[PDB]
């Protein structure tokens, strides 16, 4: 029945024909077939999707960046990645993922300043997410300490 | 501020009153009017600190005026806010109450106090008294009583003993015991009586009082008198936008801990009566227990939604803990998400949109900005940035240069999921991603995101451009093979290109270079596919380094000379005179890199896939309805089927044929009728093209769509057209068996709606195991690489001893893996020799590299002892040459590099992909029998008459090629050494009948079987040739069965045969089912018998688990003569009598088929009964060699199964992390069998063997625990506590109170120091050093 | 060199110490504000550094020599 | 106005998108003639025999 | 949805992997434009300040 349509509008019965490329002007190889199609836009918009956060709020209780785009929040940076950045062997990068990213009260904002004094110097920190573990080790009955030196 | 190690001990009221600032003391939390904490609340001020920063609650004293001052009007000194969330607050508790962790878990005070669990409970809950002490004799100490025998005792004795009810009961107990006493008494009556049922608990007694006493930890700090106060700001009560409030349930708990506090205090200064009182009590104790762990004792507590609260012991533990979800998991900043888009790009650029960018760098553009004094201040270049000045892009186009940047696409699999490029700025809002990388991305441009990352610091941005960088990431870790490799439009193009066609135009035409060759097609004077002779100068480094050029005039088409103009001047032609698929693109990338490097590599690499992109768009490649042919034969096919079933359903209906023989029939008939359909269309479509060239008629190669993408490889395969085009095959209902009617139809004929109902039923199954099980291969993964986390190589060259042996796969059928690629990466431990004897190639270590693989193939050596991590010396970790080569870099391994997590992940990441009587010699060799214990039998042949014999094939070489399994009591119609060809049945055997065949030849008289007692008799109503008949215990009579039936061999004087050159007495006893074939008065010849007797992912996840298999094969572990003891009592007995050494007994069950009987002799690490072998089993009795191989090889066979090939150093890594534990049979410094780290055994006896002493210190074991136990049973509880159990392994570490010198990986993420891997290597390398010195 | 890091290696002897040198170099090429021994030519300061490496000036056996005979002379000129 | 990549389908197996194709190739090549015929008005009795 | 045109051919690797190539004619005649509605609140409330 395609066929016996195709042949009533004067149209190749295989349904293929040969195009000419736009850029250089010459015909194809090989026909190609070209029809019209029922295309759909699907409600994944790409400007819905679109994200990314220099500095933004942080959560209360851990200090740490929220998550989502409607709050404006940060990647999160799972425990996947964080196996694949020490097999890599890149131990300052994982440093900065842990510590003046997200969780050193007053690491991350020193290091806003020397960036911005164009100055890309590290200063580490304890990270805020150990302090309240700490403290919730601590208050469970348990003691916890830090052996120095 | 730096510290060396955590410390976890118990906490006794000493510093947990010294801990706390104050005392709560009222349930108040916060006013209702005003918002200002109460007084002595749950969130005062004095207690916790000022609500905001540097403000008292009044106001006398503020604004800096005064430091520190406390204001006397409220009491709250005036300080910052954040020591809010650091200060800690205590509960006095008028009743002592039980702490639940050394409760509940397995019991902790139960082995304290000797007393069981229910006997605890049972006082706790205020039912049953304990006597403290009892001066009499009548009473005992830690005795349980009711209460009608206490008021008996009270009315006996009243004051002389001692009971009490409640948690101060087993406060007293704890306080009353010394112990000193117990360890000094338990040790000494241990060794009088060797019980192995209460050896174990006693030994974890003494374990337990040895680490109480050397710990420092008073037992009666495990019940709870004074109990903490979580900081306010770590249990929040926050303002909501809409007037609400919201806060954790810890304030619920806290609430209700000191509201039953406050009552109970009351209570007890009313004098209340005991039954309140106790209530009370109890009521304190539940809440407590309720706030430590909610549902860990009785019910759990549920708050106004009808929902547990959750304890702070549920927010520590767990997926949703901080461990998991705050610690090793952590939010990021400077980091964006978008859609993910194809690319002309570079191989080392991503596509970073504009609009992004700006967001990302925001600091960085700030500080450039302020730097090229355009703005004043920085507000004014924010000011700037949301306006958008041309200024901005000015400034970003050279900020973002030369700065790489992180791509990430969840899951990541493996560590080619993250990957450094260097951003070029694009109009979008796409992320636009170079399509050579996708393969390793695992990603498709159907919605797929992308989470971006910016690395910040110099060392962060030089550690992405040296390691992260695409360009550095060409061979895969798992494997050496590439993984750049073009995976669809590429290789369509280079395949349709490189080909030929018969008469296409201007054939035959000689050319004089590649250069004329592409203008005269892009003039169309010539066509993509002809034959010519082209002029083709190509390169050779034969020289030292140096490339010699040879001019030659081949034959061949002008897409593969326009190739040539791509190819990097160091490879030769003949690598682009072929049809140039999938296979061949790929090892022609392979050898570009082995033979030239890495930049002509990556050049190469993206020359080729601008080329393919091109040509396959200049070609016009299409799939239309009459590209999918279909054979004349199908119908004819599906009607001669359709025949034979219905020949063979009245066959059945008929009654000659069963239900089982004419199912397999028709399965039969419908698979020969589906494989005559696939071959018709095969053969329709693979040289469909008939085309003609001055002369009639010649056939080539098809040109037809489809043909070329399933050819070439790009997408699909030759079992997709089968039902793309022909049936679709057989499917099978859910329940697993297949249905009979096949899918006749196909796709371009469409289905019926029962066919398409039939086919949903696959569908569905295949689309839920995919859903499923990948979430099993997750959590193998994660289980995987938490083992795996201390392996960093930390020497060069450990120095050890013999490695472990290699050997090609030639078993079971024909070679899968020789031994080129076995060994090829690997460090030798011997001076192996060639086949000529004397001739040596490696001073015991060298890198086996290709050279010496061609080097060892060219001879005829199969067998070489390789360096292995398992044999690696080193402690704390394994020496490079221990390791062998690395794989993505193939050069030998350098120092610092974490193994373990690149291990873990490489056999984690192909998890996905594995959802699911004669003998014939195939080719000439040697028949080689290895381990033979020949015989003769009466036909003058060779039979065999053991089980440990293998059948080999030996080539005219030396090495062995096929190697066969031939059981015992089997017949070959060949001897040994025969040089024979393949297509001849040697061994014949009987599947079911297994014989008793004799070695020995003589009269064969029946002794010692007597009728009525051990035997039946029972004679052939046929054959007439019959002799008394052995059955087994359950059909034999119990009066004979005290004696095995024995059959001798005796002679015509009546005396018994003995083995021919031994002293040793030839005697055959008789199992059950063993019926004699031969007669009384008749004799056998040698060799001839007695009697006649008849016969996925968790399938390698559960190889790490170590799991027991159900039906273990059971071996011995001492040579000598087997025997049988103990009969037909439960189950059978076996008694071992080795030459000299003891007697061995064990249990074995009669049930199954041994392979050795009363009169035979067997040895250590040898099969006696049937059936899969236990892990622990070959690790216990053989060594650990043989454990290695075994678990390398059951683990290789599924990844070969599925086509998927890792490097056996990614499996034996893992293995060497299992066996780390071990156990003591001797003495000297330890307990007498405690479990104990292997390298700390010898690090003990690296001494006591040294000069420092003579002979103390004692010999171990090694032992072999699960993937989850070894993750568990670690030295450092910080590492233990994060994965898995988290209440056991706390409260272990803190009764043992164990400390962490944070040597792991993840010990030190979780600190958030540098892990001790490559960089963070030679910074705590350095810090070893200062610490060493002091 | 800009696009890879193969001929660093062997004046360098490893790859973990490869960074932890160009890093070293960059912390005062950038803030001590000396002059790169490599030319120009319109690069970064974390590349530069990397090109310094592969044409080979310094190493850390020479990179703590000029340190300390700045450091003498200063004292030198305090004394 | 749309290009898609045709190694879509075979590995897919998703065939019906062809026909769908052509399908809407004739669909609008009658359309085409139609409208050709329209714009010229040969005859209300030519179209409806058409 | 929409129907118009479609070719099956790769077309210098922008339909490297299930992407799409579209035009500028689809864009110039709007066959894909979508409207969205957003709704924003504001509230005023009585704070004790």
């Amino acid at each position: 029945e395609i066929k016996e349509l195709l042949k009533l509008g004067d149209l190749p019965t295989s349904g293929q024909i040969r195009l000419y490329d736009g850029r250089t002007g010459e015909q194809f190889e090989r026909p190609v077939t070209v029809g019209y199609m029922y295309m759909l836009k699907l409600n994944h918009l790409v400007d819905d999707k679109m994200h990314a956060r220099s500095t933004g709020s942080y959560s209360l209780v851990t200090q740490q960046p929220l998550g989502g785009k409607a709050q404006f929040g940060g990647q999160r940076f799972g425990e996947m990645e964080v196996w694949a950045l020490e097999a890599y062997g890149a131990a300052y990068t994982l440093q900065e993922m842990l510590t003046v990213k997200s969780d050193d009260v007053n690491g991350r904002t020193k290091m806003y300043k020397n960036i911005v004094d164009g100055n890309h110097q590290m200063e580490p920190g304890m990270p805020e997410s150990f302090n309240v573990l700490l403290k919730e080790i601590r208050s469970l009955g348990i003691n916890i300490e830090l052996e120095d030196e | 501020e730096e510290f060396d190690a955590i410390k976890i001990a118990l906490a006794s009221p000493d510093m947990i009153r010294s801990w706390s600032f104050g005392e709560v003391k009222k349930p108040e939390t916060i006013n209702y009017r005003t918002f200002k904490p109460e007084r002595d609340g749950l969130f005062c001020a004095r207690i916790f600190g000022p609500v905001k920063d540097y403000e008292c609650l009044c106001g006398k004293y503020k604004r800096l005026k005064h430091r520190g001052v406390i204001c006397e009007k409220c009491g709250v000194e005036v300080t910052q806010t954040k020591v809010r969330r650091e200060r800690m607050g205590h509960i006095e508790l008028a009743s002592p109450t039980a702490h639940i962790w050394f409760l509940k878990s397995l019991s902790r005070i139960g082995l304290l106090l000797d007393m069981p669990l229910r006997d605890i409970e049972r006082v706790l809950y205020f039912e049953s008294y304990v006597v403290i002490e009892g001066g009499m004799t009548n009473l005992e100490r830690q005795q349980i009583l009711t209460e009608e025998q206490y008021l008996d005792a009270l009315e006996e004795f009243g004051d002389e003993f001692d009971a009490k009810m409640g948690a101060e009961a087993i406060q007293a107990l704890l306080k009353s015991m010394d112990l000193e006493q117990e360890c000094e008494q338990l040790r000494e009556e241990l060794n009088e009586t060797n019980s192995e049922t209460k050896r174990k608990k006693l030994t974890k007694r003494i374990k337990l009082l040895e680490a109480f006493v050397q710990s420092g930890n008073k037992p009666e700090w495990m019940i709870l008198t004074v109990l903490p106060v979580l900081p306010p700001d770590l249990r929040p009560l926050v303002p909501l936008d809409g007037g609400r409030f919201a806060t954790s349930d810890l304030n619920d708990l806290y609430r209700r801990v000191i509201n039953r506090n406050n009552r109970l205090k009351r209570l007890l200064d009313l004098a209340a009566p005991d039954i309140i009182v106790r209530n009370e009590k109890r009521m304190l104790q539940e809440a407590v227990d309720a706030l430590l762990d909610n549902g860990r004792r009785g019910r759990a507590i549920t708050g106004s939604n009808k929902r547990p609260l959750k304890s702070l012991a549920d927010m520590i533990k767990g997926k949703q803990g901080r461990f998991r979800q705050n610690l090793l998991g952590k939010r990021v900043d400077y980091s964006g998400r978008s859609v993910i888009t194809v690319g002309y790009l570079r191989l080392h650029q991503c596509g970073l949109p504009k609009k992004m960018a700006l967001e990302l760098f925001k600091p960085f553009i700030y500080g450039k900005l302020e730097l090229r004094g355009l703005a004043t201040t920085i507000k004014a270049a924010k000011k700037m940035v949301e306006r958008e000045e041309a200024v901005v892009w000015d400034i970003l186009d050279e900020v973002i240069r030369e700065h790489p940047v992180l791509l990430n696409r969840a899951p990541t699999l493996h560590r080619l999921g993250i990957q450094a490029f260097e951003p070029v700025l694009i109009e979008g809002k796409a992320i636009q991603l170079h399509p050579l990388v996708c393969a390793a991305y695992n990603a498709d441009f159907d919605g797929d995101q992308m989470a971006v990352h910016v690395p910040l610091t110099l060392e962060a941005q030089l550690e992405a451009r040296a390691l992260m960088m695409s360009t550095n990431n060409i061979l895969s870790p798992a494997n050496g093979e590439p993984i750049i490799v073009p995976s669809q439009d590429v290789v369509l193009g280079l395949y349709y290109m490189t080909r030929d066609c018969v008469n296409a135009k201007g054939e035959g035409m000689v050319l004089t270079g590649p250069k004329e060759a592409e203008r005269l097609y892009r003039s169309g004077l010539a066509s993509l596919h002809a034959r010519v002779k082209v002029r083709i100068t190509e390169y050779e480094k034969d020289a030292n380094g140096e490339l010699v050029a040879k001019t030659s005039l081949k034959d061949t088409t002008v897409g593969r000379a326009i190739l040539w103009m791509i190819v990097p001047k160091g490879l030769p032609y003949s690598i682009v005179n072929q049809a140039l698929g999938k296979k061949a693109i790929s090892k022609m990338l392979n050898t570009c890199y082995r033979i030239l490097g890495l930049k002509p590599t990556v050049i190469f690499a993206d020359q080729i896939m601008y080329t393919g992109f091109a040509y396959a768009a200049r070609s016009g490649a299409s799939v239309g309805i009459d590209d999918m042919v279909i054979p004349e034969k199908k119908h004819e096919i599906i009607s001669e089927a359709e025949a034979e079933v219905a020949e063979i359903q009245e066959q059945f209906q008929s009654g000659l044929v069963t239900a089982g023989e004419r199912y397999n029939k028709v399965i039969d008939i419908w698979a020969a009728a589906n494989d005559r359909v696939s071959k018709a269309m095969m053969d329709n479509l693979q040289t469909e093209t008939v085309i003609n060239r001055d002369g009639q008629e010649e056939k080539q190669v098809s040109f037809n769509s489809i043909y070329m993408m399933a050819d070439s490889g790009a997408r699909g395969s030759a079992a997709q057209i089968r039902q793309l085009a022909g049936m679709r095959g057989l499917m099978a209902k859910p329940d697993g068996s297949i249905i009979e009617t096949p899918i006749t139809a196909n796709f371009r004929e469409g289905l019926n709606v029962l066919q398409y109902f039939i086919s949903t039923h696959g569908a569905r199954k295949g689309l839920a195991d995919t859903a499923l099980k990948t979430a099993n291969s997750g959590y193998l993964t994660r289980r995987l690489v938490d083992v795996a986390q201390d392996l960093v190589v930390t020497e060069d060259d450990c120095g050890t001893h013999e490695g472990i042996m290699m050997t090609p796969v030639i078993e079971g059928g024909d070679v899968k893996e020789p031994l080129r690629d076995r060994v090829l990466g690997r460090v030798t431990a011997e001076d192996v020799l060639k086949p000529g004897t004397a001739d040596i190639l490696v001073p015991r270590n060298t890198l086996l590299h290709e050279q010496w693989c061609d080097l060892l193939e060219e001879n005829s050596v199969d067998a070489v002892k390789v360096r292995s991590v398992v044999s690696c010396d080193t402690d704390f970790g394994v020496c490079a040459h221990c390791y062998g080569r690395d794989l993505a870099r193939g050069h030998i391994i350098n120092k610092g590099e974490a193994i373990g997590v690149i291990a873990a992940q490489s056999i984690g990441e192909p998890g996905t992909q594995l959802t699911m009587s004669s003998i014939q010699v195939k080719n000439k060799g040697s028949i080689k029998l290895s381990n033979v214990k020949s015989v003769v039998n009466s036909s003058g042949k060779l039979v065999i008459t053991s089980r440990n014999t293998e059948l080999k094939l030996i080539d005219e070489f030396g090495r062995t090629k096929e190697s066969y399994k031939v059981p015992y009591g089997a017949v070959l119609a060949k001897g040994d050494g025969e040089q024979v060809a393949g297509g001849e049945t040697v061994a014949n055997w009987d599947p079911h009948t297994m014989p008793v065949i004799t070695e020995v030849s003589g009269f064969v008289r029946f002794t010692d079987m007597i009728d009525g007692q051990t035997i039946t008799r029972q004679t052939d109503e046929l054959t007439g040739l019959s002799s008394l008949v052995v059955l087994d215990s359950a059909e034999r009579t119990a009066g004979g069965k005290d004696l095995r039936p024995a059959l001798k061999i005796v002679d015509a004087q009546g005396n018994d045969v003995l083995i021919p050159g031994t002293d040793m007495p030839a005697q055959y006893f008789l199992p059950g089912k063993a019926i004699v074939q031969l007669e009384d008065g008749v004799q056998i010849s040698s060799g001839d018998t007695l009697a006649r007797i008849p016969q996925g992912l968790p399938r390698v996840a559960d190889l790490f688990e170590a799991r027991r298999p159900k039906e273990p094969a059971i071996l011995a572990e001492i040579s000598g003569i087997v025997s049988f003891g103990k009969e037909t009592k439960g189950k059978r007995r076996l008694v071992i009598t080795p030459v000299d050494g003891s007697p061995y007994e064990e249990m074995i069950p009669k049930w199954r088929q041994l392979n050795v009987f009363e009169g035979e002799r067997v040895e250590r690490g040898d099969v006696i009964s049937d059936g899969p072998e236990a892990p622990h089993d070959i690790l216990r009795l053989r060594g650990v060699h043989a454990v290695t191989r075994y678990i390398v090889n059951e683990v290789q066979d599924v990844y070969r199964l599925q086509g998927v090939k890792i490097n056996d150093k990614h499996i034996e890594v893992i293995v060497r992390q299992m066996l780390r534990k071990a156990t003591i049979v001797n003495a000297g410094s330890s307990d007498f069998l405690e479990g104990e780290q292997v390298e700390y055994s010898r690090v003990k006896i690296a001494n006591r063997e040294l000069e420092a002493n003579g002979k103390v210190g004692a010999t171990y074991s090694r032992d072999l625990l699960g993937i989850t136990k070894a993750s568990l049973a670690t030295e450092s509880f910080i590492s233990a506590a994060s994965f898995q159990e988290t209440t056991r392994v706390l409260t272990e570490a803190a009764v043992a109170g164990k400390r962490d010198e944070l040597r792991g990986l993840k010990e030190n993420v979780i600190v958030g120091r540098l892990i001790p891997a490559g960089t963070g290597y030679a910074y705590h390398q350095d810090r070893m050093r200062r610490r060493a010195a002091g | 060199a800009r696009v890879t890091v193969q001929d660093a290696v062997e004046k360098i002897g490893n790859r973990f110490d490869l960074v932890l040198v160009a890093a070293r170099r960059a912390r005062q090429m950038q803030v001590g504000g000396k002059d790169p021994l490599v030319p120009e030519e319109n690069d970064k300061t974390t590349v530069i550094a990397l090109r310094e490496i592969e044409e080979g000036l310094i190493n850390n056996q020479i990179l703590d020599v000029r340190e300390r005979q700045e450091q003498q002379e200063q004292e030198a000129a305090e004394l | 106005d749309i290009v898609l990549n045709p190694l879509g389908v075979p590995s897919r197996m998703n065939i019906g998108q062809i026909l769908e194709t052509h399908l809407g190739m004739a669909a609008k090549g009658i359309g085409d003639k139609i409208n050709a015929m329209l714009k010229q008005q040969q005859e209300v009795a030519k179209l409806r025999e058409f | 949805g929409q129907n118009m045109r479609v070719a099956f051919m790769p077309w210098n690797g922008y339909n490297f992997e299930d992407s799409i190539l579209v035009s500028e004619r689809v864009v110039q005649e709007d066959r894909f434009t979508t409207i969205h509605i957003q709704e924003l609140a504001c509230v005023s409330r009585d704070t004790k300040l």
